[PDB]
């Protein structure tokens, strides 16, 4: 009766499926990451909207922040994986500007489908895309107007990391902007490399966003076991050994022959281990911080001697508190000190927000260490201010790196687009058509701006190509109000990340052409 | 176990952006399926039916028809190729593309925030502005021509598969139309389905296919002493029975002597011997009626010299009655002279292929032809007969509207610069998707070259500067080599009808599709 | 402007004609609005004292 | 202890919030087609039939519903088209958004009674407000009137042209179906109108037949298919073979006297088709059936005889041509009359092409001029849109004609009885005026999808539309402010006078005392008992 159609040449697979062509392989694939840029769009901007997601974990992620988004959610198409990994490589870069990835690349592969679909294969557009992305590289140092090299302090960045927050944090962009200008700049090497390891967060659930400050020091989340809590002379002396004495390493065996030596064997420990306590004692320590457990005996002297006691079970923590007193884990047991020792101005404990803590806090000599101390009403909102916070401390990173910055919020993409623009149309060649849509991916950019807004993205658009009639160069976005009417951008101090567009443009450039690239797609059975 | 207290049960909710962006993707999937079936490079489709047959085509409206989606928006598209099919001939894979290239350029405004009816607003008015354009690039056609009718329906079959034979199908077509074209009150009509029949005979070559000058019907005679072959005969047309049959009541007759029973059987002969006195009074030699002839009616035509057919379908008799002239009466006591169909020609009981056929050619005015197609096999014969009904429409069209535009192209470029021009004057927010109709036409021109292999960027561009002058705007694109060829040299001409109901049907299509914000399914009806 | 409504308005009309109803077979009326519960309930009281 | 029913009982709030919920279930449905920034929807059934549609009545009718509250609504829509028509999704957005606020107050300790008592002051005061505050009737405007009505109706669904197109067929339908009554009654009824689809042309080619289409076949292909002059005899009987009746049975004992009747059951058919046709009459239409002997008849005598035709199809042409629709033999004992008189009249029956169907015309019916529609549209979707829209509209100047009084529409009845029942609330309110003041916040709901439906700024339009009904309440002055309503093009209070946003009255008057009278209903299921499906015992 009905007839079907068998394979033909080379169906040889066991359920897996194949694709070739432009059709089933290249349009597939650039639809496939359309959604993905679709996605992040609506979270993109100072009004973008958060997202709960939930993992396989069951646990609840709520963020505006596009890189962590991506790595929740459990993405199985091929393609869409370029776009992710792209994403990431931005965040282990410079560590902002990693959803500016997914709306470039997502508008290079859209605009790709426009070109294949009216015009050249993947062999002109890609090499259209290469020439418009090296001539992109060249108005980037020409579009620097300011520099944060200037008054290096906790004023002048007060204003300049605005704008990393107020992308994600936007009523808090007052308070966040002093709590990392009172961390990143008491932590800095005296012009030398600026570590962001050297920045913890410590979430203490409680009163709201007003109350969290910034601590010079570390707070742990453990007890002291003791009762010498208020310690002023703070002669830290750091061990990684546990401290219960020093036992032997192959098997261990007490070997008693005669009364004498069981009687004298309990009373002949206990005196060991109270020399090993005043030895350290006499050198004038009031806190003794080990990395492993620590027996009845050593807590007995610790309270009779009046030294107080830390146990750190964590062993990337004890390495920390050497850098933050300036002292030494000794893998040894309980040596007189030389010059080892620590040195903090007040080590105390408190219980804030029900949780009693251990803090090492200096007064005098404010920089070695910061810890940021947040408070939030949720832990899911403490989360979020941490990847706040983070993006703050790496914008440090990059001004470190390089102090030059381009005027953001719009300003930046138009001027791109401008130019790019004046050198298709100067191209005698059949490669122009993707120059001129180069430019149009960073006419998108200031469109996600204006839709998150609530403002009609065509009459927004159409005014920034007014004013930027070859010698302004500034002018971005008003996002405050409806008729927006938009100003200057140096005048609202709305500047970040000259370094974050080099590398953003650079990657979703290499991202969108690795996708197009792709003729032949031979996926397996997954499992 | 507790029932759920719901709301609308096992049904489904859906709105947003993923049904406004959902139904232009479900458009752009039918669209890139006849893609490769619209220039003369074209390709074949074989289809599969669940019947277990096999359909091997690739006309845009008989494809469509064997896809069965599940898709809401998909089945709007299917229903839009069967009004192109039925208004015109050749006018089907054409509004597919079209309709998902004006919802592929409308994809684009949805993004911007832009509200559907803004766009469709500037659909409806970007319509009107693509019928004046086509009514003055037209020509008027002399319908009285032959060699000038023959080029508008070469340039419909060229696409076909019936372009190879193109010199035997052109005189077919038209010969077709001509012969059909019956005006008995004053109002002009062309029938080309109930009496224009086309017929399909497996064996025999293709260049034996010719249309016939009167109808044809796969019929044997009724006794072997019957003649088979007669000149001029009068051809007498039936619609009731020549049997003796129960009537309409409850007739029951009481047989109480002996005499009574054999007088019932002998009646029966004469009312069969009285309807066929009747019918003789007119001298006729040819009997066709609807249902059975008894044998009793039989024998009397044996010796009257009549040539009697059994079973001739209702449809045959309705054709029959064009081309001979004859009345189809349903009372044999009710005959006249007018009823006979004198004019017939040459009746002929040929054999083709171990099965009679009765041939009544040769008349000399008939209203009604049978296309007799000869070929390898059936499944190439379904082909030619789906050309044939696109060869015949397409000349139904200029006799009703003797008006031609210029296709291949041409059509489409010198719409979308005058849709250029007038744009400038807009100076709203209507201006930008105004320009996208006349883009989305560009489409046409672009299927032209793709299927022959050809540049799309370095003809575009030389095409669409061609049409910056308003002296020549005629020039399209030739689909059998690949460059641009005037259509003044060519001879390739489309209808008026044909892009007209083009044009009128692609726009709707994005109308209806772009005002669909939700989509509700799961519920029954009665 | 429902089939809902009918059918209770059907009901409220058939209790309105026979409270009429009740006054033909006795022509006599009380208090109503918890009125006579009242003196049903003090008057008893005093009748089991 | 507890009722021992097998069913299933909830009391308290939560049915209080189960109806409100499922209320507004249905509103946020329809909430995406109202007004002229409303889209379309799909309505796909599990046999794979979709209908494309955005009138409130057709959607609510296919789409299944189970709670019992749903079905008020459901059922509230219904009733919208017999009495008015176009009106039908507007009040189940006020029917529902009526329940809404009355939640809010029952859960402050406010009981439903004072709501219900309160919902009734401000639903007699609406109707007493829109009745005095009426701009003009059919005199001054004349034909501009119902032009203007005709474009408001249409402008939330396909036939939203910026040109008159349809307008001017929908008014000239209306006019020409102007029929009289007893004591100064100008009916005009608008079911007569047969409106046919076909799958054809464009929306710009649907043809204005002056007279009537009916949607039948000639049958046989003998007879001539247009008739000018014609004379229509309009009859109701089955033209086929005289079958006797049960009691009548043929029981003949004689051979002889077989045959002739078996020609008596023809030769009687065949006396009624000769008497028929030899007084002038060449259209022949026929609700019964005629069979293959007597199409003969109409074929040599050169007549049209149209078969199986309907019967509420026959009384508008008998009607519209002076045919009289005779059903047998009849005046005084009489064998064959007919009585030929009365015998209808056309000036020309032609069957057109309808795109490869076949539809017969009657041009003007020679008596009563009447009208007929046939849309042309792209699919079968389309038109049973275009029938839908065209029905509506011509609903609305129905009700214009016969009540001559228009409102403003667009929001601008809303938005003057959202201020003047807040004045009204706080003179006699002491205990009722909440249930008052959350009727007028009740009805902002009608401007309010308005602006979510246009994508134009919500909470300021609104705000601006209130802000000039108020100055023309509290400052006389002749501000004439009472007909701003809204430009959904532009995000701006227009004027709705010089516009020509037109609505009927009783299309606000009969939806504001449905949805009054059906949110009264779902306020008294405070305890409500869902008893076992019984199906297999
Ligand atoms: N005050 C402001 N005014 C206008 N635009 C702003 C303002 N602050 C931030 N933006 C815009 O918000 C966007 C936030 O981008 P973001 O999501 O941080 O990129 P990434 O994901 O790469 O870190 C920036 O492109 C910037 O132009
Ligand atoms: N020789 C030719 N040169 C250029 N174009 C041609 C030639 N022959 C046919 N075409 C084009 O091919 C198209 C075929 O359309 P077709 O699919 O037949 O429409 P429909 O489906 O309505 O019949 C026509 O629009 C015509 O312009
Ligand atoms: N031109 C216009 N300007 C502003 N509002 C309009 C316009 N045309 C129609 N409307 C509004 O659109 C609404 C459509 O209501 P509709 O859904 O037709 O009610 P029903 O379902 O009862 O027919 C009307 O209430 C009217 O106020
Ligand atoms: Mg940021
Ligand atoms: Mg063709």
């Amino acid at each position: 009766h009905v007839p079907k159609a068998p394979g033909f040449a080379q169906m040889l697979k066991e359920g897996a499926k194949h694709f070739s062509g432009l059709e089933e392989a290249v349009y597939r694939n650039i639809q496939a990451c359309k959604e993905l840029a679709q996605t992040t769009r609506t979270a993109y901007g100072p009004n973008g909207m958060n997202k709960m997601v939930i993992n396989h974990l069951e646990k609840l992620f709520v963020t505006n922040d596009a890189a962590t988004i991506l790595r929740e959610l459990e993405v199985q198409h091929p393609a869409a994986k370029m776009i992710v990994m792209a994403s990431h490589m931005q965040e282990q870069e410079v560590g902002d500007g990693t959803n500016f990835v997914l709306v470039f690349a997502g508008a290079l592969l859209e605009l790709a489908e426009e070109l294949l679909r009216i015009g050249l294969s993947v062999s002109e557009v890609i090499e259209g895309y290469e020439i418009a992305c090296r001539k992109a590289h060249e108005i980037l140092p020409n579009l620097v107007c300011c520099s944060a090299k200037n008054l290096r302090d906790i004023d002048e960045v007060s204003s300049l990391l605005r704008t990393s927050i107020m992308s994600k944090q936007y009523g808090n962009e007052v308070f966040l902007a002093k709590l990392i200008a009172q961390a990143c700049v008491s932590i800095f090497p005296d012009s030398g490399h600026f570590n962001v390891d050297n920045i913890r967060v410590c979430k203490i659930l409680g009163s709201g966003i007003s109350s969290s400050s910034v601590l010079h020091g570390m707070v742990f989340k453990k007890e002291t076991e003791g009762d010498v809590t208020s310690v002023k002379d703070a002669k830290i002396a750091v061990y990684s050994c546990p401290f219960d004495g020093m036992i032997t390493e192959t098997k261990g065996t007490v070997l008693i022959k005669t009364a004498e030596e069981l009687m004298n064997f309990s009373k002949g420990e206990e005196n060991l281990m109270d020399a090993q306590v005043k030895a350290i004692a006499d050198t004038g320590a009031n806190v003794v911080v080990t990395g492993g457990k620590v027996a009845d005996m050593a807590l007995h002297y610790a309270n009779k001697y009046n030294i107080m006691l830390v146990r750190l079970n964590s062993k990337w923590d004890l390495r920390r508190l050497c850098k933050t007193v300036g002292a030494t884990a000794l893998p040894r047991l309980t040596p007189p000190v030389l010059e080892e020792m620590g040195h903090c101005d007040s080590v105390y404990l408190s219980e804030v927000g029900d949780t009693q803590v251990v803090v090492f806090k200096h007064e005098k000599e404010d920089g070695a260490i910061s810890t940021i101390v947040l408070r939030g009403s949720t832990d899911n909102l403490m989360d979020d201010i941490e990847r706040a916070v983070d993006d703050g401390v790496n914008t440090f990173k990059v001004l470190t790196r390089d102090k030059r910055l381009v005027p953001g919020g719009g300003a930046t993409e138009i001027e791109l687009a401008k130019q790019i623009t004046s050198y298709g149309e100067t191209c005698p060649g059949l490669e122009q058509y993707a120059i001129k849509k180069f430019a149009e991916a960073f006419e998108a950019i200031p469109r996600a701006l204006a839709e998150n807004s609530g403002v009609k993205a065509n009459e927004v658009i159409s005014k920034l190509y007014a004013v930027h009639q070859e010698g302004n160069k500034n002018v971005g976005l008003d996002i405050e109000a409806e008729v927006p009417a938009v100003k200057d951008m140096l005048e609202a101090g709305i500047l970040d990340t000259y370094l974050g567009k080099y590398w953003a443009i650079k990657l979703a450039t290499n991202a969108a052409v690795t996708v197009l690239r792709v003729d032949q797609i031979i996926m397996a059975k997954p499992a | 176990h507790r029932p759920v207290l719901v709301l609308s049960q096992n049904t489904k909710r859906e709105s947003g952006r993923k049904v406004q962006s959902g139904n232009i993707n479900a458009a752009k999937t039918i669209a890139d399926i006849i893609r490769t079936c619209l220039g003369p490079k074209s390709m074949m489709k074989m289809l599969l039916d669940p019947m277990g047959g096999i359909v091997m085509t690739n006309d845009g409206n008989a494809i469509l028809r064997e896809i069965q989606v599940q898709h809401p928006a998909a089945k709007s598209m299917i229903e839009i190729s069967r009004t192109q099919d039925e208004e015109v001939g050749d006018g089907t894979t054409s509004v597919i593309i079209l309709a998902g290239e004006m919802l592929s350029v409308a994809e684009h405004f949805l993004e911007q925030q832009m509200h559907p009816t803004v766009v469709i607003s500037a659909y409806r008015k970007a319509l009107d502005d693509m019928i004046s354009t086509l009514k003055k690039i037209s020509i008027p056609v002399d319908i009285s021509d032959s060699d000038m009718m023959l080029n508008i329906i070469n340039s419909s079959i060229t696409t076909k598969a019936i372009s190879r034979w193109s010199s035997l199908a052109c005189n077919i077509a038209l010969d077709a139309v001509k012969m059909v074209q019956f005006e008995e009150n004053g109002r002009k009509e062309i029938d080309i389905k109930k009496y224009a029949r086309v017929e399909k005979i497996p064996g025999g070559i293709i260049e034996d296919s010719c249309v016939l000058r009167g109808v044809m019907i796969n019929k044997d005679v009724t006794h072997p002493r019957m003649r088979r072959y007669i000149k001029n005969p009068r051809i007498v047309l039936l619609d009731s029975s020549l049997e003796y049959k129960k009537g309409e009541s409850q007739t029951d007759i009481e047989i109480t002597r002996e005499e009574d029973f054999t007088r019932i059987l002998q009646m029966e002969e004469e009312y069969i011997q009285q309807l066929c006195e009747d019918i003789i009074q007119l001298k006729p030699d040819v009997v066709i009626t609807e249902k059975g002839i008894s044998d009793l009616a039989q024998h009397y035509l044996m010796r009257a010299n009549i040539t009697a057919i059994r079973r001739v379908r209702k449809t045959d008799n309705n054709r029959i009655a064009r081309a001979c002239g004859a009345r189809i009466v349903s009372r044999p006591e009710e005959l006249r002279e007018d009823d006979v169909g004198t004019g017939a020609g040459l009746l002929e009981i040929k054999k083709i292929g171990d099965e009679y056929f009765t041939f009544i050619t040769d008349c000399k005015d008939p209203k009604a032809c049978t296309i007799l197609l000869r070929g390898a096999s059936k499944e190439i014969l379904s082909e030619v007969e789906r050309n044939l009904q696109d060869a015949m429409q397409v000349c139904r069209n200029v006799l009703l509207d003797p008006q031609l535009v210029p296709g291949g192209g041409a059509s489409e470029m010198a719409v979308a610069h005058a849709l250029t021009e007038k744009s400038k004057a807009m100076t709203g927010v209507e201006q930008w998707p105004y320009r996208a109709v006349a883009q989305a036409l560009e489409v046409i021109p672009r299927t032209l070259i793709q299927n022959c292999g050809a540049s799309t960027i370095r003809l575009l561009t030389s095409l669409r500067a061609k049409h910056t002058q308003e002296n020549c705007e005629t020039w399209g694109v030739n689909g059998e080599t690949g460059t641009l060829v005037d259509m003044k040299e060519l001879g390739i001409w489309e209808p008026l009808a044909v892009k007209l109901q083009t044009y009128k049907t692609a726009v709707e299509t994005a109308v209806l599709l772009l005002r669909i914000d939700d989509i509700v399914s799961g519920h029954k009806k009665k | 402007s429902n089939k809902l409504v009918i059918e209770e308005a059907e009901r409220s009309i058939h209790d309105a004609l026979c409270v009429i109803r009740c006054l033909v077979k006795k022509r006599a009326l009380i208090a109503g609005g918890g009125a006579p519960e009242i003196e049903l309930a003090l008057r008893l009281t005093e009748y089991s004292r | 202890g507890p009722l021992s029913v097998f069913g299933d009982r909830s009391t308290g709030e939560t049915i209080r919030s189960q109806n409100v919920m499922a209320a507004a279930s249905i509103a946020n449905i329809v909430k995406s087609s109202l007004g002229p920034v409303g889209l379309d929807k799909m309505l796909v059934d599990d046999i794979g039939d979709v209908t494309i549609t955005n009138d409130g009545a057709t959607i609510l009718k296919l789409l299944e519903v189970e709670h019992p509250a749903a079905k008020v609504l459901c059922e509230l829509a219904d009733l919208q088209d017999k009495e008015v028509g176009d009106g039908t999704t507007s009040v189940v957005i006020i029917a529902a958004e009526l329940l809404k606020n009355a939640d809010e107050l029952v859960k402050q300790k406010i009981h439903p009674t004072s709501v219900i008592s309160g919902y009734r002051l401000a639903c007699k005061e609406a109707v007493r407000y829109i009745n005095e505050n009426l701009i003009v009737n059919t005199d001054e405007l004349g034909r501009d009137c119902l032009i203007n009505a005709a474009k408001t109706s249409m402008s939330s669904k396909i036939i939203g042209i910026n040109g008159d197109f349809f307008a001017n067929m929908v008014v000239d339908a209306v006019l020409a179906i102007k029929y009289t009554d007893i004591r100064g009654q100008p009916r005009y009824p608008v079911n007569s109108v047969n409106i046919l689809k076909a799958h054809g042309r464009s929306q710009m080619e649907s043809m204005l037949i002056s007279g009537y289409a009916l949607n039948c076949v000639v049958g046989s292909q003998g007879m001539p298919k247009r008739i000018v002059n014609a004379k229509i005899a309009c009859l109701d009987f089955s033209l086929q073979k005289t079958k006797m009746k049960l009691g009548v049975q043929v029981v003949i004992t004689d051979p002889e006297k077989l045959d002739q009747i078996r020609q008596r059951e023809s030769d009687i058919t065949k006396e009624r088709i000769q008497k028929i046709l030899a007084t002038g009459a060449n259209v022949i239409l026929t609700t019964g059936g005629i069979d293959d002997m007597c199409l003969k008849y109409f074929v040599e005598a050169g007549a049209m005889a149209v078969r199986r035709v309907l019967k509420r199809d026959l009384k508008r042409i008998a009607k519209a041509s002076g045919a009289t629709i005779l059903s047998t033999l009849a005046n005084l004992e009489g064998e064959e009359t007919f009585e030929a008189a009365m015998l209808g009249q056309a000036e020309e029956v032609v069957q057109e092409r309808i795109c490869d169907d076949e539809l017969i015309l009657i041009k003007n019916t020679k008596a009563r001029t009447s009208a007929s529609i046939i849309l042309r549209g792209a699919n079968d979707f389309m038109c049973d849109e275009m029938e839908r829209s065209l029905h509506d509209a011509l609903c609305v100047v129905k009700r214009v004609l016969e009540s001559k009084s228009v409102v403003p529409g667009g929001g601008a009845v809303e938005a003057a009885l959202s201020i003047y029942l807040e004045n009204y609330a706080t003179s006699m309110g002491s205990r009722e005026q909440l249930a008052i003041a959350e009727f007028a916040r009740s009805l902002l709901v009608i401007p309010n999808t308005l602006a979510v439906n246009a994508a134009q700024d919500s909470t300021d339009l609104v705000a601006k539309l209130r802000a000039f009904h108020n100055e023309a309440q509290v400052n006389p002055e002749r501000k004439n402010l009472k007909w701003i309503g809204l430009d959904l093009s532009n995000g701006k209070p227009r004027d709705n006078k010089q516009a020509g946003v037109f609505e009927p009255t009783i299309v606000k008057v009969k939806s504001l005392k449905f949805a009054t009278e059906a949110a009264i209903t779902i306020l008294r299921i405070d305890d409500l008992i869902k008893l076992h499906p019984e199906s297999k015992d």
